[PDB]
């Protein structure tokens, strides 16, 4: 549905890169942790 | 006052204890770099990281000694203004002998990962002195300055990113045949 | 597809998830399907326009200058005489781009750039010039020219485009920055100084354009109006931030003006009103 | 090293004065005025030197110049006295 | 109940303390992949990780709130103040614990808010600076309820000292102590920064803030305030170019 | 990724890199890992920016002339009244690009040029003119064109190119020097003669270009300024050279003026100073 | 040829330097079989194991020669004073290096030498003590050219300020500076002590001295003087007990 | 010690001379995918591939130093000499042995430089020409220490001739002779240009600088000269093109 | 990622080549040899 080539051999000249699939809003929403279960490193 | 052989040789002087021999600040395209062939490389980018090699070569007689330290300042602090200050950073103690060079290198020692080519306060790359660790001691029957002869260089892991057009040279017309 | 609500019947539930404690700072993912009875709805909807690439993402007017194409014979001052100008690269001068870049603490994102050149000639002209824009792109600290036909602009390096005014430039630069992404918001100094500036950093410089019209003067003036329009693309965004709520007044500075007008809204009744 | 000029001005209440603002090194990328003022930066060509128009000056302000350059002191004060 | 012990160091809490880790992200040690600085990083022992107690604050019934800026408040504590003046770079995480205990019968509500990069707003408009000295305070920080300074930033709590309005602050890192509900907030604070490793002195990377929302009502005869104490323990410290101690302005 | 530094830890070492002998004319590779312990840190850096091809390889203004549009009737010295102008092509008389080539003994490139020609009628014009201008690339020692309208212009051997004015053309040459390798310093003469030239030589020769206005003269005078823009690609470079420190003279010569002023900033303070 | 790389410090010598390792005996990190002390203790990174230079002494024909102690000499020193300082108890060897270099037309030799618990002897006879300013001078040393003070040691080099005989400290481990020979000592120290680890401040666990044996004999029309310079390097040190840093007289 | 042999020719070095090779790249003959010429070359015997010894320079306090163009100053040097005039055409690479002892009393560095293509600057600025006779000199050379002449090179060694700083100068193969350290100075020099063969009388392929950098510093009462001493022997040396003997100014 | 057709007969009208991959400075940081192990030919 959809074709792209390349023209150019820098990066920074490609399209927008379009849509960040995995999305997450835990990181947050939910940045509780108990500190007695030690996930601190 | 003019350009002479003379600025590239770093005097030293008999008998000087706990004293410095020469400081400079380590804006490598500006300063004493701007002419060396690292600082004519550099003025043609914007951006540089990475380690600079340092070295000594010492030219006075073969019958002579000197213990040198070599003190690198990492930025956030003044220029070293005595030798113990000096000592608390990088720095390399040189025992001139058969081995008239030392190579000090000049760690990458920065937050920020690229440092600018101009002179800026915020991406200040610190500080060179040096200073005598003994001293200076000349056979008999000589007299007067010893020299050094300051050699800088890049590592291997140089980096230099945005091109821009050298300071060095002008022209206001146009040059012909 | 991708489920909205469940279908979700009464509910005796002795782990109620409609009683929290907000002090512990979560925002416990609570659904209509918790406190309602709800059916079974589909989402139709993947978020395609809240993504920071698009929600940063459009062609927005970052600068507007006027330059001139006259008789240069006899001027001191170019800049003054508008024959070219100069333009420190900043997206903090249009106050919607800021406040959406504002957002976010870090931004990352190479820049596509959009030159418009438009022509007037409001004195007595007797035809239009075919006029030509130079666009110089100057890296970060690099000398601007300093007159109009300055040895500058023939610059062997820094990056310049040609077009004709009424005309367009389209160029992109790369992410620029030293560090890893730009800082929109800098809580520190240059170096530890008691009177050295706030906020504004070096960290977040983008570059410089310069602008001159290449032709030489006609008989009449003509007044040329440059428009650059940038456009973030690759766009990352790191930490999100509390909304700008007052207007600003400086470009890197968070600083607000005294006497400022309520942001919040006065209710037209008390707070029963609807 | 950063310098202003004046290093000191004494003016009529609500008028305006220009102050300069220079750097030694020749290529800063920061330079600039902080003032509370509305201040409007007169077209001048080149990197190192800026002119400033600090208009309707109140009461008594310390305008300092400010630069990245490290030569020196990167900022420089003057001290506008209003007289009424 | 709960007990943290870091080095010689211990918080005990009879509340069942529940952190709030910023972005569910736990300090961490600079990985290689992530390094530019070349020197090895001095990695500090019970030493330095270890809960450094600051001077305690009175909540009143009109007090607008406290901030401090991290490494800052803890410049001069013990042997992590030294480090930080010795070393040219460092990066460091941060365990806050914000204290304020009464009884069933007093009211009010504290917003304890991690900020990062809080770029302070100036008072007097236009593109003045706050000056080194006000946001480098030290332990006692800045008090929001005091009158303003030349140089010093704006002091409206309700903009949150920076234009942006305070019931928006929770977009950031934060936990409620809620004197009917917890008496104790944590707030476990990654490094966070554009770079991976910068310079403690010139730069604060996060700002605390504890803001009154709730006003403090205290039963009928009570003394009207309530101390506030923070106490900040360094995580996963490193330090890097060591040198001549920094000279700073106060 | 390429590591830039690897971990090391304290050295009680007895082959000591540090203390070498830079008598011998070697710049032994001492890392940072030899002097001090070290952290492992990787490049992330390929060095593209600083390959020749990029470092002597963007477009550059390398002549500018300018030629008219005119009533021809009636003129002896077409050249004089500038109804056409030729060039040696050169890339020696912009001093940026020239130290940069410089910076080499040996180049081998490709010359890809980009002419822009760019109008202006500074007396009293009705309307700007739609004017064609004809560059003819003549090849070395090629006669050039002597009048505006000499049959030297519809030459079936030139390479012409016709664009209007406003526009630019471009079109790559060849390298076309006769050795392997341009001379950018030749330390010789043409033949063995007590009187002959110094350095200057014929093997350097890339061609030459000359342009007019192809329209016939119109009621007014119109001023075309044309500015010859060279890039090189598929670029060699040989025996990296001591770069420039001096002001240039002339072309093909390393004579810098009498009484120049000094390379090396002087300190302010004393060596001890930084 | 000879390097030594500690941290961000490096010592070069040109002199095939051997090294003297006090009893053949490497500083080591207290076992747990020897500790008493509990606490974990901080065994500090590159920040302290680094060479320190002190400020150079100069010998002339007629110096008596100087002596300094450790850690005292040292309690100034970047992150390591610091951290003698902050914490109860310490233990710490030492590379102790002494640099005196000279022409092949000079002549004279320098006893380096190491004393455990070198209890100095007061000038006053009796049984009066040494002042603690003057067993702590710190980086100047006890200069023992120099004239008696009240409360000071006895400064006659024949009998080492002890009642011992200046020939004998050979036992001690010990190097020469024979300018026709070498122009550097190494002396490596392990920490020495009845206690598995101590005080830091209010005990000198060593004393180095460094004597001219035979005097200095200088070419005919020279400077009849020589910088004579000494560096040390923490090695293995441990700190134990972080509190308030210690208050000491001068 | 070290010890070449080349036809009838040896020297003999009591240092262990190393030599410095231009570039990594020994002297070769021209292969045949690069040849154009088609007359089969004449590659002489031991006649040619020997040490040909100028005429000593003097090197005093105020001396800024010496230039020879090659094979410019091999021109009247026996064999080669005669082939490089009866030829049309000739390639050869050098081996150039400077010379220059002292005594471990003298001070002093010289920079030993090869510069391919070294195109001088004229003294009258402008587009003036270096005349043939001067760029020629033969074996003599140039000095740099005397006065400019009529149509002559400008000699301010600071500017090496051609408008670059002389620190700049180690870009091109060198190496230092060290008063202190060495006496010798050993470069291999292979054929550089961008024809594979060229004219060798009308083209200098290389020059061979000799700089002091740090000033002779003689002993006390010492004679304040060195004599330094040029070796050369031509390596890997092709003609082409015989014919009756070229006609050279002077 | 990138994509390339030559539109023209000769070389010349390439675009840029790009970056020379096998980059070594020891010809010129270490150009010494030891001529007593007979590495002239």
């Amino acid at each position: 549905t959809f074709t792209v080539i390349n023209y150019y051999k820098d990066a920074a000249s490609t399209s927008s890169a379009g849509q960040s699939l995995s999305m997450d809003p835990s990181k947050f929403t939910e940045p509780v942790k108990d500190l007695m279960l030690k996930g601190a490193p | 006052t003019k350009d002479e052989v003379n600025s590239y040789l770093i005097p030293l002087n008999a008998n000087r204890q706990n004293e410095q021999v020469f400081g400079t600040n380590l804006f490598i395209g500006d300063g004493v770099f701007k002419t060396t062939l690292l600082g004519e490389i550099v003025q043609y980018y914007t951006h540089w990281s990475g380690s600079l090699r340092f070295s000594l070569m010492y030219t006075g007689p073969a019958l002579s000694s000197a213990k040198l330290i070599l003190a690198y300042t990492p930025p956030g602090a003044r220029g070293p203004q005595d030798r113990r200050e000096a000592m608390l950073g990088t720095h390399v103690v040189w025992d001139i002998g058969l081995q008239s060079t030392i190579v000090m290198t000049i760690p990458w020692t920065s937050g920020v990962q690229f440092r600018y080519t101009d002179p800026d306060t915020y991406t200040s790359a610190g500080f060179l002195s040096c200073w005598y660790q003994t001293s200076l001691i000349l056979p008999p029957e000589t007299t007067g300055q010893v020299y050094l002869l300051s050699f800088i260089s890049a590592c291997p892991d140089f980096k230099l990113r945005l091109m821009k057009d050298t300071q060095t040279i002008s022209q206001t017309v146009a040059l012909t045949e | 597809q991708t489920v909205a609500s469940i279908s979700s019947g009464p509910k005796h539930t002795q782990k109620v998830p409609i009683l929290t404690a907000n002090e512990t700072g979560a925002t416990m993912p609570v659904l209509p399907s918790d406190s309602i009875e709800t059916r079974t709805t589909y989402m139709h909807f993947n978020g395609s326009e809240t993504d920071v690439e698009c929600f940063l993402g459009r062609a927005a007017c970052v600068h507007v200058t006027e330059i001139q194409n006259k008789d240069a014979t006899g001027i001191d001052n170019h800049r003054e005489a508008k024959l070219f100008n100069d333009w420190k690269i900043n997206l903090s001068s249009l106050v919607q781009l800021r406040k959406k870049l504002e957002l976010f603490t870090y931004v990352r994102f190479d820049s596509e750039y959009t030159i418009l050149a438009t022509a007037s000639q409001p004195d007595s002209a007797n035809y239009s010039s075919n006029l030509v824009v130079q666009a110089m792109y100057v890296p970060p600290g690099a000398p601007n020219p300093k007159e109009w036909d300055d040895y500058t602009w023939q610059s062997a390096s820094n990056p310049s485009v040609f077009f004709k005014v009424g005309d367009t430039s389209r160029f992109s630069v790369p992410y620029v920055g030293l560090a890893s992404a730009y800082n929109c918001f800098y809580d520190g100094y240059s170096h530890d100084d008691a009177e050295t500036q706030y906020g504004i950093t070096v960290l977040n410089h983008m570059g410089s354009m310069a602008f001159r019209i290449v032709n030489e003067h006609d008989e009449h003036k003509t007044l040329v109006k440059i428009r650059v329009y940038h456009r973030a693309k690759h766009v990352e965004a790191w930490i999100p931030r509390a909304p700008r709520a007052l207007p600003y007044t400086s470009i890197g500075r968070t600083n607000y003006p005294k006497n400022t007008e309520p942001v919040i809204k006065k209710r037209k009744g008390d707070i029963k009103s609807y | 090293q950063t310098s202003v000029s004046p290093s000191k001005v004494i003016l009529p209440r609500g008028g305006s004065v220009l102050v300069t603002c220079s750097t030694s090194c020749d290529q800063p990328k920061l330079l600039g005025i902080e003032t509370p003022l509305p201040k409007k930066e007169l077209l001048l060509p080149g990197n190192n030197r800026k002119v400033y128009e600090l208009s309707n000056v109140q009461e008594d302000s310390q305008p300092m110049c400010y630069s990245n350059c490290p030569d020196g002191q990167s900022t420089a004060k003057t001290f506008l006295t209003v007289y009424w | 109940v709960q007990q943290i012990t870091l080095g010689n160091s211990t918080i005990t809490t009879q509340e069942a303390a529940n952190a709030v880790v910023c972005y569910a992200e736990w300090p961490e040690y600079l990985p290689d992949v992530d390094a530019s600085d070349v020197n090895k990083t001095s990695k500090p022992d019970t030493s330095v990780c270890r809960f450094y107690t600051l001077d305690s604050k009175t909540w009143t019934t009109g007090s607008k709130g406290w901030c401090w800026k991290l490494p800052d408040a803890l410049k001069d504590m013990g042997v992590f103040g030294q480090n930080m003046f010795f070393h040219s770079l460092g990066r460091s995480g941060y365990t806050v614990h914000v204290q304020c205990n009464a009884t069933k019968f007093h009211s009010g509500c504290l917003l304890v808010v991690v900020i990062p990069e809080h770029q302070l707003a100036s008072h007097e408009g236009g593109n003045v600076s706050v000056k080194y000295t006000f946001t480098h305070p030290g332990e006692r920080g800045i008090d929001l309820s005091s009158a303003n300074e030349v140089g010093g930033p704006v002091k409206d709590v309700i903009y949150n000292m920076n234009g942006t309005l305070l019931g928006n602050l929770l977009i950031f890192p934060h936990q409620f102590i809620n004197l009917r509900t917890n008496n104790t907030a944590t707030i476990v604070i990654p490094y966070i920064n554009s770079v991976p490793i910068d310079s403690m002195t010139r730069h604060n990377n996060v700002s605390l803030m504890v803001i009154p929302i709730a006003p403090l009502t205290v039963p009928t005869g009570a003394t009207p305030s309530l101390p506030i104490t923070v106490t900040i323990a360094p995580m996963c410290t490193e330090f890097s170019g060591i040198r001549s101690k920094s000279i700073v302005p106060q």
